[PDB]
């Protein structure tokens, strides 16, 4: 009772990598007498060899100072191997912090096996460089690189990134210019892209005639291209894109953006419609180049997103409108003060119609998620609390409140200053959010009250969220949870009414349901026109990427719908390309191998529900409808040998007969054993002995 | 807007169900 | 709690009075009836326990979705109308539903039963992985499969074996509860069946143990219930009325098909009757790791030793011989049983069954 009331409420995290850590050190968790009782139970199972029983007692007691002492000679292979998937979670809660103070012990040996798992999860500099120490083979040292890079969450933007990514020639750090092209998605993702040519499916991409028909004659191309590259439709004829004005100039030069995606240089081909004649005609240019940069920062070889924050820029409206939008996408993953600073006083006066600020609050999100700056948290605290300028609207008032409830993910001590502004004005989704800080600050979740006071609320839109979350790992609340879903559907605001498909497409890929597709039937007309016109693009959005199989029933839906009026033909083709988007076959991925958890892909979806509401009520601009290709992960799985280069090599077969490096698949595991950390996704493998073969 | 007229069908002919319909079961049908 | 507290606390109290106007309606003295027929005339039929068939009219309290005929409903001694319907939670609706999705069991963990793999593989997975191939054909390929011996090896394991590689949900109903104590509810059930596997359908329905309902025997009366008849003749429509791609699949499990209703069979629907088969020594060995796994046992008993050998008991006398192996041990008065127990308990139950045959034959 001493230590776990200690141990509860504190402000600060807890463990130590020190090797004279007795957990008395700062703040005294317990009595120097009493720290010698937890020790006197490490005698006992020492020479009993009674680890499986001794960890279920040192979790329930809450002593770091106990693992550390325990383990000491004979192997530690076996007997660390499995307090890898036992010490952490055993029960609801998490504890983390009793591994980082055995660290000190295996300082001086370690281990092949156990400093594997140690590099992931929490990630400390000591824990990745452990490994490293007692393997003498350059080949295994390449693997454990693929999990690291795939985590992200705690080292993304520039200053960690990058800096480490150059390398040196040493045993302790050896971190390949290669290594981060092939471990992130960089040079994979370049081969996904040309094997779709081969495999690409049939194309629905016309010109028609008229100005007004080419507005949706351009606007699926962008959708269809996604991950290939055709060059001969956009140089052939420019007349398909020129001839729209307004802010469908915008909108179709950005579809050009998506046949360049994954690309070394994708700045020189869009170079001649930065500058030409209009502003209009140079507003697509910027939400062009967004998308096709965006999954990556600093590029492949070369930072091609130096020269597009120098063009954020302008007096100008249409051009400010695509600057705060297209660009607010490809930084993930790279923080600079050169557009914080220049954005600062654009977002001031928050005026529509001149300035357009209305995008900044989701530029900010989407960019700084999982960063660590105090400009945009003293800067938007204070104009927050002020109410400065004209700002009187909830429409604007809601977009820092959202926007701040994102950046202090992977903060501690730096969230106190959001929730000053958090517990200033009440908002619906707030409310949510004064339970569910305890999640990133605690290391996890899984607590009673972190879940079922949730379930109260909801029997508005951000809580039911956070519901689909803590479901993936809890047992409990998972069941119950398909109930409560469906309670939540019928509502009177269409807030709650249009998180539900988002939340659902991605669990609903390999657990088709009738009662979802049903609904959306008379979801089209109900009160508002506006509601209709959004039905249409609703029901393609969960059917991004599948076609026929289960969508077979959602597809007779939208095939009633062709032209019912001028806007109605452009309205139908926004169904037509989600379901060929990305030749057919795509996938949404909100976790990865490493067993944790993005907060790019989170904040994907969260600046995806404010925006996109364009057809729907509270009219924004209708250049939103390409924020879905910001959270839009790859599917491939890949396969090394011990070259650690890519080379044609045999695996397990996939949903198509064979699958070698660069090709597409998902949720595949191997019955061979790897060097370090078998998992799905990219693994380099190795063959037995026994048989001698090279596939 | 269209929650008042799904509870509206079980509320405003209720009353009407009152008077109504017990007269036409009356006699213990 | 504190976001409903500004909610749901004011949304009550302007509610309040409509549930006023309920409560005159609703009344002290409420009885439960019994659905018969729904018409949209607003008019329904109305049973009490001491059986006063009443016919009144359907009153305004929830939408017609949630009435379905051949339920409970809420009544009144005034003019005997529908005040309410009664909450089916908890009483079961269908008999015996057990929803069990990705099951354990598989092809390779059943044993040498791989020869009736081969049978129940090409009536359920292959039009399921293939349906073009039936296409070419213009064949419909038999979703029902007719399965014999008894439960525990044959029955048991192959049941949920089927469900693993076709990715099917399975669902265990109850032979014996296909008459469910209630008159009306034969041609109900047999929907429900249908009707909830209908909409996603990957599942396979399983039904087992079937010693009465497929037997009308010469009428209806005279001994005979009429609720035996509303069920089968249902089951016969429902089941030949009903083609798909092969997703549906009801599987019945007898052991003698010679009482059962010859027009019930419907030939060329059904066309897979699977015999069964002796187990080899694998199978054996998976029936003596359940009940050995509690059993206490020393470091030199083996499954390889007890089944090598045996006279090939079914499943029944294998789990007695296990039963008979811990007698000795609690007439020696101990806690670990060693390896003579098992083998003495062998040869008593192998000598109960089969020994000389009655030696003759010249």
């Amino acid at each position: 009772d001493q230590v776990e009331k200690d141990a509860e409420d504190e402000t600060s995290s807890d463990g130590s990598k020190s090797d004279g850590s007795a957990a008395t050190s700062g703040f005294e968790f317990s009595k120097e007498d009493t720290l010698r009782l937890c020790l006197d139970i490490v005698p006992y199972f020492l020479k009993h060899n009674g680890e499986e029983d001794a960890v279920d007692l040192l979790l329930e007691i809450e002593s770091i100072d106990k693992l550390p002492q325990f383990v000491d000679e004979n192997t530690f292979q076996r007997v660390c191997q499995y307090m890898v998937a036992c010490v952490p979670l055993l029960p609801p809660p998490e504890d983390v912090a009793f591994l980082k103070t055995a660290y000190s012990i295996y300082l001086s040996q370690n281990e092949l096996t156990d400093a594997i798992a140690l590099a992931v999860r929490l990630g400390e500099e000591d824990m990745i460089r452990s490994v490293f120490d007692a393997t003498s083979d350059p080949v295994m040292h390449k693997q454990l690189a693929y999990i690291l890079a795939a985590q992200k969450t705690s080292f993304e933007y520039e200053g960690v990134q990058d800096i480490i990514g150059n390398g040196k020639l040493s045993e302790h750090f050896l971190y390949l210019a290669k290594e981060l092209n092939l471990t992130g998605p960089k040079v994979p993702e370049d081969i996904y892209k040309s094997h779709l040519d081969n495999s690409k499916s049939v194309f629905s991409s016309a010109g028609l005639d008229s100005a007004q028909q080419n507005l949706a004659s351009s606007f699926v191309n962008g959708f269809l291209n996604l991950g290939y590259c055709n060059d001969k439709l956009i140089v052939d004829n420019d007349n398909w894109v020129y001839k729209t004005k307004g802010d469908g100039m915008t909108s179709a030069v950005a579809s050009i953006g998506s046949i360049y995606q994954w690309n070394l240089d994708g700045l020189q081909q869009l170079d001649k419609y930065l500058y030409v004649d209009e502003p209009e005609v140079k507003a697509g240019a910027l939400l062009g180049i967004g998308i096709s940069a965006s999954g990556v920062h600093d590029g492949e070889v070369e930072p091609a997103l130096l020269l597009l924050q120098d063009y954020v820029t302008n007096p100008d409206t249409k051009i400010s409108s695509a600057a705060i939008l297209g660009l607010g996408i490809a930084f993930a993953g790279s923080k600079n003060d050169e557009v914080l600073g220049l954005l600062l006083p654009i977002a001031a006066s928050t005026d529509l119609p001149i300035e357009t600020a209305a995008m900044a609050s989701l530029a900010l999100a989407h960019v700084f998620v999982g960063t660590c700056n105090g400009d945009i948290t003293t800067s938007i605290m204070d104009n927050f609390l002020e109410r400065t300028a004209i700002e009187l609207k909830t429409d604007w008032v809601r977009f820092l409140a959202l926007a701040l409830g994102i950046l202090y993910m992977g903060q501690g001590e730096q969230v106190d200053d959001v929730l000053e502004t958090i517990s200033a004005i009440e908002h619906p989704m707030t409310s949510a959010i004064e339970v569910l800080v305890g999640s990133c600050a605690y290391t996890g979740t899984g607590d009673v009250l972190l879940i079922q006071d949730l379930l109260h609320r909801l029997t508005l839109a951000y809580a039911v969220l956070g519901i689909a979350l803590i479901a993936l790992g809890e047992d409990i609340g998972k069941e119950m949870s398909l109930r409560h879903f469906g309670h939540l559907m019928h509502y009177g605001n269409e807030h709650i009414r249009r998180m539900v498909p988002l939340a659902m497409g991605i669990v609903s890929v390999s657990d088709p349901q009738m009662k979802v597709f049903d609904t959306l039937t008379r979801f089209s007309h109900d009160a508002d026109l506006e509601v209709s016109m959004n039905s249409i693009f609703a029901m393609g959005l969960c059917g991004a990427g599948t076609n026929n199989a289960r969508l077979a029933q959602l597809l007779r839906q939208l095939a009633s719908y062709y032209s019912r009026e001028q806007d109605a033909l452009f309205i139908t083709r926004l169904a037509q390309g989600l379901l060929h988007l990305g030749k057919g076959t795509m996938t949404m991925d909100v976790f990865n191998d490493a067993h944790v958890l993005n907060k790019v892909t989170l904040a994907s979806i969260l600046t995806t529900a404010v925006g996109l509401v364009s057809p729907s009520f509270m009219l924004k601009h209708h250049q939103l409808f390409y924020m879905l290709n910001a959270g839009i992960r790859p599917k491939f799985i890949l396969a090394l040998n011990d070259e650690g280069e890519p080379i044609k090599v045999n695996v397990r077969v996939g949903q198509p007969v064979l699958l070698n490096h660069g090709e597409r698949a998902e949720l595949e595991t191997d019955e061979y054993i790897s060097y370090t950390s078998h998992i799905e996704g990219v693994v380099i493998l190795k063959k037995n002995p026994d048989y001698r073969e090279e596939e | 807007l269209k929650q008042t007229e799904n509870d509206l069908k079980d509320i405003e002919a209720r009353i009407k169900e009152k008077a109504g319909v017990k007269e036409s079961d009356t006699g213990l049908a | 709690f504190v976001s409903n507290s500004e909610i749901l606390k004011p949304f009550e109290k302007k509610q309040e009075e409509e549930k006023k106007q309920l409560e005159e309606i609703r009344g002290n003295p409420l009885s439960i009836g019994t659905l018969e027929e729904i018409i949209d005339d607003d008019h329904a039929i109305v049973t009490s326990p001491t059986m006063p068939d009443y016919y009144v009219s359907i009153l305004s309290f929830v939408d017609k979705e949630l009435l379905e005929p051949g339920c409970s409903v809420l009544l009144h001694h005034k003019t005997m109308s529908i005040v309410g319907v009664l909450q089916d939670d908890a009483d079961p609706m269908v008999s015996v539903m057990k929803m069990d999705k990705s099951p354990t069991e598989s092809y390779s963990d059943i044993g040498g039963l791989e020869s009736q793999i081969q049978e129940i593989k090409e009536s359920v997975e292959l039009p399921l992985t293939h349906p073009e191939l039936y296409e070419e054909m213009g064949i419909k390929p038999p979703k029902g499969v007719i399965l014999y011996g008894a439960p525990g090896t044959g029955k048991t394991l192959l049941a949920k074996a089927v469900a693993n590689q076709t990715s099917a949900t399975f669902l265990r109903i109850v032979g014996s509860e296909l008459i469910q104590k209630y008159l009306g509810d034969g041609p109900r059930l047999c929907r429900q069946i249908f009707k909830v596997a209908g909409e996603n359908a990957p599942s396979i329905v399983f039904i087992d143990e079937i010693d009465a309902i497929g037997t009308k025997r010469y009428d209806s009366n005279s001994g005979g219930e009429r609720e035996i008849q509303r069920t089968m003749l249902e089951l016969l429509n429902q089941l030949d009325g009903f083609d798909d791609r092969g997703d549906v699949k009801v599987i019945m499990a007898t052991n003698k098909i010679e009482t059962l209703d010859p027009a019930l069979i419907r030939p060329g629907r059904i066309d897979r009757k699977i015999l069964f088969e002796n187990p080899d020594l694998s199978t054996k060995k998976k029936i003596l790791g359940i009940h050995t796994s509690k059993m206490n046992l020393s470091e030199d008993v083996n499954l390889e030793t007890l089944v090598t050998t045996k006279d090939d008991l079914s499943g029944a006398d294998i789990q007695a011989m296990c039963t008979e192996a811990g007698l000795l041990a609690l007439r020696e008065r101990r806690m670990q049983v060693t390896a003579e127990d098992f083998k003495q308990a062998k040869e008593r139950v192998m000598k109960n069954k089969v020994e000389e045959n009655l030696e003759g034959l010249y």
